[PDB]
């Protein structure tokens, strides 16, 4: 009654008015890890591993 | 058991009675067993086949 009514947010349902979700996580973009990027890799294939050097 | 039999004392003497006997034997079975643990690591460097050496 009258002419003051409006339709608020406050009388619809939490499915009327959803929250949009961003499936992204905020994070900081990972460094890679110093000596397994610097380093000279190599494959060992037991516990110890053995080679020549000069003396 | 087994049933014994009787000499007669004669024509119109008494016999006697008998009967045999039944019993049971068993046998059970019993469980024999083991475990050999080894760790990830031992399996990875060896060089033989461990598992089937140890069967």
């Amino acid at each position: 009654a009258g002419f003051a009514n409006i339709q608020g947010r406050a009388d619809l349902s939490d499915v009327h008015l959803p929250d949009q979700v961003i499936k992204d996580v905020l994070q900081t973009a990972p460094e890679a890890s110093v000596l397994l990027n610097r380093a000279r890799k190599v494959r060992m294939s037991s516990k110890k591993t053995k080679q020549p050097v000069l003396a | 058991s087994l049933p014994d039999a009787y000499w007669v004392d004669g024509d119109t003497g008494l016999k006697q009675t008998t009967k045999n006997i039944w019993s049971n034997v068993f046998m059970t079975a019993e469980e024999l067993a083991v475990i050999v643990p080894i760790p990830d690591a031992l399996i990875a460097d060896s060089d033989l086949p461990l598992w089937d050496e140890v069967k």
